[PDB]
């Protein structure tokens, strides 16, 4: 499973 | 900005013989941005229904892409890859050649 | 051997034409597994390779549900780094993001990965350490001072310890009839006269997987990188890959040339020659 990315 | 050209290989998925059918791929790698317009040509003319693969790119964050089709080769017909790209100021054709 | 399980995310703004395209697709080693597309009719995590398929529903909602979600922050962070650089808002921009982590024969962690570039340039990576970032200029430091407020790494570190590793052994067990298969490649040698007095000798390696190989040309021995032409790896289109090298030589002189290939697939290591 993928990971919630974060915002930059 | 910085942007990156296309290289730009044709080549067949299994090897040529004449009247068999087979699959002509145009792969075009190392290129950014990542928008670029790839067409098949059989003499000289767009092969329609082209698929190609869902976008991704290498270590070096530049972009590839492989375009296929079904295709039979024989001595009569000429294949190509026509690519256009934001680095490039005409389209680039890229003749099949069976021996590469 | 070793294994990789790694994500690659592509958004591209396109101001004028509707809000940022996001693309994620999911691979592990060659093969890719998932695709997700923001442009998509209907988006949807979606299976692209035969042994995800048995994967139940709740896969398919949670990895479509984090893929919504991204698409979201994406378009956020590429609004952040218009500002970051002083853009305008009229050029298109491209931010991408890979991560995984990387297993070794024994399927123990060997390492992880998360790292981003900003218009084809790299912009911040969690180092190896997956406790600190290295940030490529003062935007990136932004973002980094951010991310160090947030305690982002410790989450990362968790995922790609944890759910990663976890989730890269259970698909190379569904797929091990592939994903732990070597092909090795069917290689020979071409011979093409240029002229009178030269000819090219290509050595060809199809049909291998995974994509990594060697193939060179010696003369009497010596290795001949400077002279050889040797193409990037390419896909077959059937899960396989092609590579092959090139030599000019001079007519006559054609035995004193070798190819040799190396391969996960191969018992051992090959010396192939022209054999007219
Ligand atoms: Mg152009
Ligand atoms: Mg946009
Ligand atoms: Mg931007
Ligand atoms: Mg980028």
């Amino acid at each position: 499973t993928e990971v919630e990315t974060y915002v930059l | 900005m910085i942007q990156r050209t296309p290289k730009i290989q044709v080549y067949s998925r299994h090897p040529a013989e004449n009247g068999k059918s087979n699959f002509l791929n145009c792969y075009v790698s190392g290129f950014h941005p990542s928008d670029i317009e790839v067409d098949l040509l059989k003499n000289g003319e767009r092969i329609e229904k082209v698929e190609h693969s869902d976008l991704s790119f290498s270590k070096d964050w530049s972009f590839y892409l492989l375009y296929y089709t079904e295709f039979t080769p024989t001595e009569k017909d000429e294949y190509a890859c026509r690519v256009n790209h934001v680095t490039l100021s005409q389209p680039k054709i890229v003749k099949w050649d069976r021996d590469m | 051997g070793s294994h990789s399980m790694r994500y690659f995310h592509t958004s591209v703004s396109r101001p004028g034409r509707g809000e940022p395209r996001f693309i994620s697709v999911g691979y592990v080693d060659g093969t890719q597994f998932v695709r997700f597309d923001s442009d998509a009719a209907s988006p949807r995590t979606e299976p692209r390779a035969p042994w995800i398929e048995q994967e139940g529903p709740e896969y398919w909602d949670r990895n479509t549900q984090i893929s919504k979600t991204n698409t979201q922050t994406y378009r956020e962070s590429l609004r952040n780094l218009r500002g970051y650089y002083n853009q305008s808002e009229a050029g298109s921009h491209t931010l991408q993001r890979m991560y995984g982590c990387d297993v070794g024969p024994d399927g123990r962690l060997l390492r992880g990965h998360d790292q981003s570039a900003y218009d084809g340039k790299d912009y911040i990576a969690l180092n190896e350490d997956l406790s600190s970032w290295t940030a490529a200029d003062t935007a990136a430091q932004i973002t980094q001072r951010k991310w160090e407020a947030a305690r982002v790494a410790e989450q990362l570190r968790a995922y790609l310890e944890g759910t990663c590793v976890e989730w890269l052994r259970r698909h190379l067990e569904n797929g091990k009839e592939t994903l732990q298969r070597a092909d090795p490649p069917k290689t020979h040698v071409t011979h093409h006269p240029i002229s009178d007095h030269e000819a090219t000798l290509r050595c060809w390696a199809l049909g291998f997987y995974p994509a990594e190989i060697t193939l060179t040309w010696q003369r009497d021995g010596e290795d001949q990188t400077q002279d050889t032409e040797l193409v990037e790896t390419r896909p077959a289109g059937d899960r396989t890959f092609q590579k092959w090298a090139a030599v000019v030589v001079p007519s006559g002189e054609e035995q004193r040339y070798t190819c040799h290939v190396q391969h996960e697939g191969l018992p051992k290591p090959l010396t192939l020659r022209w054999e007219p």
